[PDB]
RNA sequence: ACAAUCUUCUCACAUGAGGUGUUGAACGAAAAUAUUUAGUUUGAAAUCGGUGAAAUUUUACC
């Protein structure tokens, strides 16, 4: 209904899903097109797009770079009991200095799933992390733990989990993920219109009017229009 | 052989006698990480060398002795007597 | 010179700091009150000699010139038996200054802080690559008779 | 000769500094205007062989063309954001009226007709700057402190300071590069206990 | 009299054409110097190709830094014989490297 | 002078040559320097440092 | 002088708007349309592959 005064989804999504079992997991990304830029220059920070289902699976291990010194969030990891989900916080010194080599940070990339960063510390983060990391496909997310109580973390870390993760650079058209081919058809709908009302708020500059198409598939699939504007 | 217990210790996160003894002490505490923490580590240090004497005993010259002390966790193969 | 850039970072606190620190824990137990191990250069002959067998040293580094020469003239052996990567740099009195003596007939690089691991193993390479990568087979010939 | 090292390293030097302004210019166009002092004073702490384009511009139009030279700026938005533009190579803040007295009275070096000229008649001041209603040296202090109608012909007319750093003790004649460990940047009333030390 | 033609590799990031010229100058005059650099944004490869005027030259730079630890880098170099020498090792040699702004020219397109 | 010949460095020996434990003094802080932080301490309760 | 300033946060007001930075090489994904773009392997590996500012040419991230 924001994109073009009717919302042709559902129906589409579960016709989606029934092609993909049909052709006998795999990331759900939905292809958008833009009249114009999205962004002028490429920006190596992450898009907290939250939705009802995350693309995050819970039992993803995760590391959360805190500023200095990493004793004081080791404490409030330990007293907020999310060491199931927090497997290991290092230092932005201790970062920049034990891991170096390419080898090494390769490594201590793949040592984890998911790499959360403190929102003091993403500036810093796009070095001292190498192209090893910032483009294979897994790019920090400003988790906001500033507060420095468990609470505080334990939101974060819930949120983040439950949040997609998108990274913009300087193009016309750009793909997010929006699920897994086992989610359910209706949760992969509203985490679609979750992340289209995203688009038009702070990612689109025109909004619904500056998207131009909207297409939907699997990493493998077609994208399949879901909708295009009429004007 | 170098890697018998890397595959033990993925298999059993992805499905959550003093050799029997090492492992539990190992696990209970948990590559260069773990040939790390054994060699600063006094107890669990002497439970690693004890692992391999036994290993090494039940198990002659087929074996690879420098890839087995690495499966244990340690360097360099210790100098154990047979 | 790159050998002891990394060298002199971890050279043994002198008899002059190893007091100024001890009195800091004296102090602080005195009115009301633990560590990592300390990081630094092994040197000793026979301290030294006693690393390569346990294996413990990963670069030794010895002294071209020691007076009686019977002291490291078994070293390049030992380390080649042990496959302990050395070198034998110039002059007692380079090593010597290392460690705040007057002279070190050998040192030996056992374990580096995680900073300096990736120094240290590109230094390995170049002493491979540099000393026994080159001559090895010259090693092999009687010297002089020039 | 030269090292293959040194290439290295004025390579890194330039690509770091070339990166500075880049930041410094663009997105940051807002500068923290050091307020309560007019006049500033600002020394040249070190250069970069193969100097960027644009710095070596800017430290010719701030008149600081060689190392340790002494250059008083009126304090304005315009100053400042030329200032921030060469912070990493300059040490500046605000001098006292007794700092600046010492260094007119002592290192104060004129440019009549052009040349290297000392200070050392009033003669000479009331003749190239008697219209400008400056006679004396005493004349030229009061005004610069207070900067005045004829401030920026004093400090045309007034030829920079040279404030080479001073080696007396034993440690300092034998210790490498030594500079009495000048920083770069803010320093605010330490410059005028550094000129205590220089004058 | 015969034209000494070098290859150095694993540089430095930073041993780029004008500082590998200020260098090998001093050790003999250097005519055509290429330095390999990716197509797209005129990142570095990090392996140059140089000439020298003799081979005799060009081999006596093949024997200094050969295995010169450069920043944590040993530097490989050694004489590429001329058999197999192609004709464009130096095709734009000593030419400030043209690096296009694909992604604003696009945007301005 | 024949080219020296090594009949038994031409391989690597991988085992440590001595086989006696690590004694736990190279895992535990220092007992050489408790005697002087101890003695040092002592000094300055009596005031002599 | 193998030393140097790649940011341990800002603005408006719990929220919003920002932060400009990524070693190379190889196998590979089809889509939105020369930019993004699944999954991968490696010693920071390697051996041809439009625009000015200065004295016609000089730029080595313009």
């Amino acid at each position: 209904e924001l994109l073009g005064s009717d919302a042709p989804l559902e129906k589409v999504c579960s016709a989606l899903l029934e092609y993909e079992s049909k052709r006998k997991i795999e990331p759900v990304w939905l292809q958008l097109a833009t009249l114009k830029f999205i962004g002028n220059n490429r920006k190596l920070i992450p898009y907290k797009i939250a939705i009802k289902n995350p693309v995050i699976p819970s039992s993803s291990e995760a590391c959360l770079i805190v500023k200095d010194p990493q004793r004081v969030y080791k404490d409030l990891v330990n007293e907020a009991g999310l060491s199931k989900v927090v497997t290991r916080v290092i230092g932005l010194s201790k970062l920049k200095a034990k891991w170096n080599s390419y080898e090494q940070k390769r490594q201590l990339r793949d040592q984890f799933d998911i790499f959360l960063a403190d929102d003091r510390v993403i500036p810093m983060l796009p070095r001292i992390l190498g192209k090893t990391f910032y483009q294979k496909s897994k790019v920090p997310v400003p988790v906001k733990i500033s507060k420095g109580t468990a609470e505080q973390l334990k939101r974060e870390v819930v949120s983040a989990y439950g949040a997609t993760y998108f990274n913009s650079a300087p193009c016309s058209s750009f793909m997010i993920k929006c699920g897994h081919v086992s989610n359910t058809s209706t949760e992969l709908a509203e985490n679609v219109e979750s992340i289209l009302q995203f688009v038009s708020k702070h990612i689109v500059p025109d909004g619904a009017k500056g998207i131009a198409s909207i297409h939907l598939k699997t990493s493998q699939s077609i994208a399949i229009p879901l909708w295009n504007n009429p004007n | 052989s170098d890697k018998r217990f890397l595959l033990l210790f993925s298999f059993l996160k992805r499905n959550l006698c003093a050799s029997v003894k090492y492992m539990a002490e190992l696990l209970n505490y948990i590559q260069s990480q773990l040939e790390k923490l054994v060699s600063k580590n006094y107890y669990l240090q002497q439970s690693a060398k004890d692992g391999y004497r036994s290993y090494l005993q039940a198990y002659i010259n087929k074996l690879d002795l420098a890839k087995v002390a690495k499966s244990f966790g340690f360097a360099h193969p210790p100098n154990v007597n047979i | 010179t790159q050998v002891f850039k990394l060298l002199n970072k971890y050279r043994p606190e002198t008899a002059a700091e190893k007091k100024q620190r001890l009195v800091a824990e004296a102090e602080a137990v005195a009115n009301g009150k633990v560590s990592k191990k300390p990081y630094n250069v092994k040197y000793g002959l026979n301290h030294v000699v006693a690393l390569i067998e346990a294996k413990k040293a990963k670069l030794v580094l010895i002294a071209s010139d020691v007076d009686p020469i019977e002291l490291v003239v078994f070293l390049p052996a030992l380390c080649k038996k042990m496959g302990v990567p050395y070198a034998i740099v110039k002059n007692k009195a380079r090593l010597g200054t290392v460690i705040h003596q007057k002279t070190a007939a050998v040192l030996a690089v056992t374990e580096v802080r995680e900073e300096d691991k990736n120094e240290l193993a590109s230094i390995v390479s170049a002493v491979d690559a540099n000393f026994s990568a080159k001559y090895d087979e010259s090693r092999r010939k009687w010297g002089g008779g020039i | 000769f030269k090292r293959a090292e040194t290439f290295i390293n004025n390579y890194r030097q330039r690509e770091r500094e070339r990166i500075r302004l880049n930041r410094s210019a663009k997105n940051k166009g807002d500068i923290f205007v050091p307020d309560e002092t007019k006049l500033l004073f600002v020394i040249r702490i070190a250069g970069v062989k193969n100097m960027p384009p644009k710095i070596r511009k800017v430290l010719r139009l701030l008149r600081l063309s060689r190392i340790n030279n002494a250059v008083f700026v009126r304090n304005n938005k315009a100053v400042a954001q030329m200032l921030r533009i060469v912070e990493p190579y300059v040490m500046y803040g605000i001098p006292n009226l007794h700092s600046v007295r010492e260094l007119i009275y002592k290192r104060g070096f004129g440019k009549i007709n052009g040349q290297r000229i000392a200070l050392s008649d009033n003669a000479l001041i009331e003749e190239a700057l008697g219209k400008y209603d400056v006679i004396s040296i005493e004349d030229i202090i009061h005004e610069i402190y207070n900067v005045g109608s004829h401030f920026k012909e004093v400090t045309k007319f007034l030829w920079p300071f040279t404030l080479t750093p001073v080696k007396h003790s034993l440690m300092e004649k034998k210790v490498k590069h030594f500079n009495e460990g000048r920083k770069a940047g803010y320093c605010g009333e330490e410059i005028n206990e550094l000129i205590k030390k220089q004058v | 009299k015969k034209k000494g033609v070098l290859y150095v590799g694993r540089l430095p990031h930073g041993f780029y054409e004008k500082q590998m010229r200020m260098y090998f100058s001093q050790f003999g005059p250097v005519l055509r110097l290429r330095m390999s650099r990716n197509r797209k944004t005129g990142s570095s490869k990090h392996y140059a190709f140089i000439e020298f005027e003799s081979l005799d030259v060009a081999n006596v730079v093949a024997e200094t830094m050969h295995n010169y630890l450069l920043y944590g880098k040993l530097l490989q170099c050694k004489v590429i014989p001329e058999d197999q020498v192609h004709e464009n090792m130096f095709k734009g040699a000593d030419v400030p490297f043209k690096r296009i702004p694909h992604a604003t020219i696009a945007r301005l397109q | 002078y024949p080219d020296y010949d090594d009949f038994f460095t031409n391989t690597v020996r991988e085992t440590p040559l001595s086989s006696a434990p690590e004694p736990k003094r190279r895992f535990a802080p220092s007992k050489h320097e408790q005697k002087r932080i101890l003695q040092l301490a002592y000094a300055i309760r009596k005031g002599r440092i």
